[PDB]
RNA sequence: GAAGAUGAUCAGAUACCGUCGUAGUCUUAACCAUAAACUAUGCCGACUAGGGAUCGGUUGUUGUUCUGACGCAAUCGGCACCUUACGAGAAAUCAAAGUCUUUGGGUUCUGGGGGGAGUAUGGUCGCAAGGCUGAAACUUAAAGGAAUUGACGGAAG
């Protein structure tokens, strides 16, 4: 959200549930953040390099973050055939 | 009062207003 | 009744996670020890105190006692609970030298990339 | 309010259930409604089976049961304490209770 | 479906049963049926003029306890009797 | 399940479903053709036919109609067009 | 019975898009639901859809992109001036800079903003926003 | 992606299947289906080892993105997983709480053993339920053990595994000590074999 | 003399977190009061009602006083804190304590062009809280916050100049009013706009890259 | 077994309790048209969540007994139930009482503070008892719903 001139008015862009694209709010206390490590070819993980996901609170309560991070996972190569996309 | 019994009040008085009223028709 | 309180319980038992090293299992001592470890303001209360520190001592000597951890305890128990057998009990030579694995499951190891010995066992009940 | 999901009875799908009589008050009380328990009982009491037994003339003979089922209104029961009021969460719990 | 017409077609339905139900409304229904016109004392004015018959004294209903004084007048445009109460201390002594 | 393929459903869970409730409804009846034991003729009988129908040769029932599938009378052997 | 083939779609739309799911089913399809869903399409409110042939009346699947917050018809399809279709933005709209109530007028099912452009006018139809 | 010696090995095959990880409870979730290879006749699951043994590789990298080893938080209450999540801790740096968790751990912030870990690892979501609670309530992601009957909620990462098996417990939660060391580069390579035995991190009887 | 007990404390005692902003991106639970100080120096409260409540006991009533505090900095940061004390004081104190605690962000927008400051809001909202539902419209630049005294004065302590409200229900209910109006004013940094469509890269947690900070 | 007759209890009980008992209870021809006639929840259509049972039909299949029964799977339809609360609600609670200020799938009926009053009057149906339709004057600041703490109970523990 920006005014006439150009200046960004907006303070806090917030972030955004990568299984539902929903806003998390300032007092989401149910939604996490999934770091996990990149791993370099010698099995070793690399220090402060990280793939990140954000999970709303209700994807969480509803118990579908786990298929959720399988399907993020699979589609960004952190994991091989452990989600299928046709049930 | 129960209003079973206050039913059966007013339906008694109107069976005597009905009555009442029949003598002159 | 002769049920201790908790102003004697929990004395005695900050006694023993403080001063465990130097207790014992002796009321004298005990007794002794006490009125220079702590400020009693009355003898009742420090015989009271000395009289159930050295019941839980007593009760210590003879195995774990729950909530009270002195220090020691943990430390003895790292390398107390270490043991581990030359034979694994997993390992796959208490049977003949392979899997005693359902044949269903065996399907799943022949669908994955792996070649393992299997006696199948079909219990099918 | 409500107090039972059920109404206190055992009727759904249905729209009329006849009665039976209460065994201590023969008041008439809905066939779902009624607190019924089956009673099987020895006929002669523990005291005087051995005596009867005695007597008997007949080697080996098995005592007879007696067998009953009772019906009971909501007071009949209530006041006999065959049913207990129970709390507002207990009163959902309906296995047999763990006696036996 | 809210339990009310919604096609674009039921004017008349929807208008009806709006008419049918503002008789629930008594301020709507006591001004259609003209209650001041045919039942109020004053016949649907803000003031009327009458003649003191007599000076009485009513007792207030609990929990309080006093005689408000009032008047038996006689109204003048249709001889109804009402009874008016005369305000502030004293002034029961202004009317005769 | 979150995300799914609508569009391709695992055909074991599509062979489960109702003959109505799939993408497609298709019917699971079919057509056999039904040897008689005495002779040898092809008769085009539909799998939950509702008559006892007889082969034109011999004036005998292949099937018994049924609350589904027709049941065929014994030395009948059928096969499915 | 089922009278409103474009209300079912919207509505299983946005049951989908409120639980989270990605991708929904409607059953039956119809032009109108077609060309609403491309003005939803066009405007970024849904992504690709399906139309599933079954010589019948159709089926669709829809890929939701998450951006959804409500989508629905306005029953009945009211005669709408130009004058009025301010009156309806402001009823159903949550802000004046973004959202669409969509038309059917005689130059086609489109969005208020773009009868505003061709300066035509028809049937309310429904929004998206 | 991955190298190709992150690949299910047979000797940890060997190891998943003798210890009966595969089997999997009766009645499965909707939301397990998938890690559900086939169901036995007499009514089990078999549990596609694959799959746990990438949600394992999955689940021990995340572990090695926590910066502080002791944010991460190990629990069990039930007592065959105590002595893993005991031993897990020693090996890995973790913090350990073994037994009955506190009501209040993660939330009251005045009680004596109140942590903020930014990662729990659960060996059952239903006895462990009071953590998995908390951590919904400060924004602590969980890994989860779970079995076909397993309930999901508040579980970000599932671990499809037995969790009523002795074995079972103490080998999943040694593969992910390995595996956490292996990342961290305490053990060089993926090769060389760990000097802990499996036998380790099973719960033991008092009697010994 | 503060001692914080808690990472976030800590990481804002040090000069590691410097606004509030940084907490809302990542959710973070505020638990300590003195951070909202810290971060937000020029709160003004104020007490919008206070009720006697009583418990019936066998000697005779067990009277409380139940305080409602509404804080804010009228420049988008607004909070709302109820409670219960023996005394008058003590309820106000720890209802401002705790109405520091749940300050939260609120999303101005513009009625209409953006020209100049944002001075309403982005989107029609609203809030329910038992019976009562306040509705928040965006409004033009010359009109003021049209609204109750009470829903006027979380509007005026959260910023917003321009605004339209409508509730429905129980609204002398002044806790279920505030309740509700305070919800409201929060969805708008839940309601999605076109203009947040953008992907936004998910940027590591302060607690994260401060870790050896927050330690102990 | 209404009414009634009678013996108890009681201060009085033509009440509860006991013994009899007439209409009635049953049936045939007609009337009556009302019930807490209740799920106090209109009907049709769509969608939204897990689970195990069960009745009817159909379709695939057993270390089972003797074709049938049973067992294991699917499914359509029902009667329900358990869990959760995404969601709703004032709450009790609700898989509908959800998809409702982010307010519009179709449609019928009903309500508008408490009484007066389902009364009066007019009409109409009925043999009657009564049914249906149905006011006003006047009066009144609450009546009411759900839940909380306590107090009490000739309620339980
Ligand atoms: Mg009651
Ligand atoms: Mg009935
Ligand atoms: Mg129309
Ligand atoms: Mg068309
Ligand atoms: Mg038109
Ligand atoms: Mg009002
Ligand atoms: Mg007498
Ligand atoms: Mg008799
Ligand atoms: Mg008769
Ligand atoms: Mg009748
Ligand atoms: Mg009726
Ligand atoms: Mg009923
Ligand atoms: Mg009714
Ligand atoms: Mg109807
Ligand atoms: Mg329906
Ligand atoms: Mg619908
Ligand atoms: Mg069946
Ligand atoms: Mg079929
Ligand atoms: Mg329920
Ligand atoms: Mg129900
Ligand atoms: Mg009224
Ligand atoms: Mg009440
Ligand atoms: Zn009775
Ligand atoms: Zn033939």
């Amino acid at each position: 959200m920006e005014n006439d001139k150009g200046q960004l008015v907006e303070l806090y862009v917030p972030r955004k549930c990568s299984a539902t694209n929903r806003i998390i709010k300032a007092k989401d206390h149910a939604s996490v953040q999934i770091s996990i490590a990149k791993v370099d070819e010698d099995g070793r993980a690399i220090a402060g390099e990280n793939i990140t996901y954000a999970l709303s609170g209700y994807v969480r309560g509803r118990g579908e973050a786990d298929d959720s991070l399988n399907r993020l996972a699979q589609q960004d190569g952190l994991l091989k055939n452990v989600w299928s996309y046709s049930r | 009062m129960r209003d079973k019994w206050r039913k059966k009040r007013v339906r008694r008085l109107k069976r005597k207003r009905r009555k009442v009223r029949a003598r002159s028709k | 009744g002769r049920v201790r309180t908790k102003t004697v319980k929990r004395a005695s038992k900050v006694l023993i996670e403080r001063f465990y090293p130097k207790l014992t299992l002796d009321f004298e001592t005990n007794k002794r020890l006490t009125s220079e470890i702590a400020v009693i303001q009355s003898k009742r209360l420090r015989n009271k105190i000395a009289g159930y520190t050295t019941h839980l001592m007593k009760r210590i000597q003879k195995g774990p006692v729950r909530g009270i951890s002195f220090k020691l305890q943990e430390e003895e128990r790292e390398r107390k609970d270490q043991y581990v057998p030359e034979v694994s009990a997993l390992d796959l030579s208490h049977t003949n030298g392979q899997l005693e694995i359902d044949a269903d499951t065996a399907d799943l190891v022949k669908s994955l990339g792996f070649k393992i010995p299997v006696q199948t066992v079909s219990i099918s009940a | 309010p409500k107090k039972r999901a059920s109404n206190g009875r055992n009727k759904k799908g249905r729209g009329h259930v006849k009665p039976v009589r209460c065994l201590n008050c023969a008041r008439c009380v809905p066939k779902d409604k009624a607190i019924k328990r089956v009673t099987i009982r020895n006929m002669v009491e523990a005291a005087a089976v051995r005596d009867l037994s005695e007597a008997s003339v007949y080697a080996e003979y098995a005592l007879p049961k007696l067998y009953n089922k009772l019906h009971y209104c909501v007071s009949c029961a209530i006041h006999a304490r065959i049913v207990r009021v129970r709390s507002r969460t207990d009163r959902k719990i309906r296995t047999p209770p763990q006696r036996k | 479906g809210k339990g009310k017409p919604r096609g674009l077609n039921s004017a008349r339905k929807l208008r009806v049963h709006r008419r049918n139900n503002r008789w629930a409304d008594q301020a709507y229904k006591a001004r259609l049926l003209g209650t001041a016109f045919k039942s109020s004392p004053f016949g649907g004015s803000s003031h009327a003029k009458g003649i003191v018959l007599e000076k009485i004294g009513i007792e207030s209903k609990q929990p309080n306890s006093a005689i408000r004084k009032c008047v038996r007048v006689q109204l003048i445009k249709n001889g109804k009797k009402v009874t008016a109460f005369v305000p502030n201390d004293g002034c029961l002594n202004f009317v005769d | 399940v979150l995300v799914q393929d609508l569009l391709h459903p695992s055909p074991a869970t599509e062979a489960k479903q109702h003959k109505l409730k799939t993408l497609v409804q298709q019917p699971r009846s079919f057509f056999m053709d039904v040897k008689c034991q005495g002779c040898l003729n092809i008769t085009t009988v539909f799998s939950h036919a509702q008559t006892a129908v007889t082969c034109d040769s011999c004036s005998t029932v292949l099937c018994t109609p049924t609350g589904g599938k027709a049941k065929l009378t014994e030395g009948c052997s059928f096969r499915r067009k | 019975t089922r009278t409103s083939v474009l209300a079912d779609a919207l509505n299983a739309i946005n049951n989908a898009e409120k639980t989270g799911k990605r991708q929904v089913l409607i059953r039956p399809s119809s032009k109108v639901i077609i060309k609403f869903l491309t003005v939803m399409q066009k405007h970024g409110y849904i992504g690709e859809f399906e139309y599933i042939d079954d010589h019948r009346s159709g089926k669709i699947v829809v890929q939701l992109n998450g951006r959804l917050n409500k989508c629905g018809v306005i029953q009945p399809r009211f005669n709408v001036k130009i004058n009025d279709i301010e009156r309806w933005t402001d009823n159903l709209l949550p802000a004046r800079q973004f959202g669409y109530v969509i038309l059917t007028t005689s130059a086609g099912i489109m969005d208020h903003e773009e009868a505003r452009r061709k300066h035509v006018s028809g049937k309310i139809l429904g929004f998206v926003y | 992606s991955l190298p190709a010696s992150f690949d299910l090995t047979p000797e940890d095959a060997k190891l998943l299947l003798a210890a009966n990880v595969h089997l999997g409870a009766k009645n499965v979730q909707v939301h397990n289906k998938p890690y559900v290879y086939k169901t036995r006749p007499d009514g089990m699951n078999i549990i596609n080892i694959g799959k746990t043994w990438e949600k394992i590789v999955l689940a021990a990298r995340i572990i090695a993105a926590v910066p502080n080893a002791s944010d991460v938080a190990v629990c069990s209450s039930r007592t065959f997983g105590q002595r893993a999540v005991l031993k897990f801790a020693a090996h890995t740096g973790a913090t350990a709480i073994a037994g009955r968790f506190t009501p209040g751990n993660f939330t009251n912030y005045i009680t004596r053993s109140f942590k903020e870990p930014r990662l729990v690892v659960v060996t059952d979501p239903r006895t462990d339920a009071q953590a998995i609670k908390e951590s919904s309530y400060v924004n602590i992601p969980v890994i989860a053990l779970t079995d076909m009957d397993s309930p999901s909620e508040y579980v970000d990462v599932a671990i499809p595994c037995n969790n009523k098996g002795k074995h079972s417990i103490g080998l999943i939660w040694w593969l992910l000590a390995r595996e956490v060391l292996r990342l961290r580069g305490i053990i060089p390579d993926r090769t060389t074999e760990w000097s802990v035995m499996p036998d380790l991190y099973f719960y033991r009887d008092p009697e010994e | 003399g503060w001692t914080p007990v808690t990472k976030l404390g800590r990481l804002v005692k040090a000069g590691k977190i410097t606004s509030v902003e940084q907490i809302y991106l990542h959710s973070l639970p505020v638990k300590e009061y003195q951070i909202i100080d810290l971060l937000l120096p020029d709160l003004k409260d104020d007490v919008m009602k206070i009720r006697s409540v009583q418990k019936q006991t066998r000697a005779g009533q067990r009277t409380r006083m139940k305080a409602v505090v509404v804080i804010g900095d009228s420049n988008g940061h607004v909070g709302l804190g109820i409670k219960t004390a023996k005394e008058v004081a003590s309820a106000i104190k720890a209802a401002i304590v705790i109405a520091k605690l749940s300050i939260i962000p609120i999303r101005r927008g513009y009625w209409g062009s953006n020209l100049g400051q944002p001075h309403s809001l982005p989107c029609k909202v609203t809030g329910k809280c038992g019976s009562v539902a306040v509705r928040l419209i965006p409004a033009p630049r010359g009109k003021g916050i049209v609204a109750s005294p009470v829903v006027k004065r979380l509007m005026q302590l959260a910023g917003v100049e321009d605004v339209y409200t409508s509730s429905s229900g129980s609204t002398r209910t002044t806790e279920n009013t505030l309740k509700a109006a305070f919800a409201a004013i929060g969805n708008t940094y839940s309601f999605l706009t076109p203009n947040l469509w953008a992907e936004t890269p998910l940027a590591a947690s302060p607690l994260e890259v401060y870790a050896e900070e927050a330690a102990a």
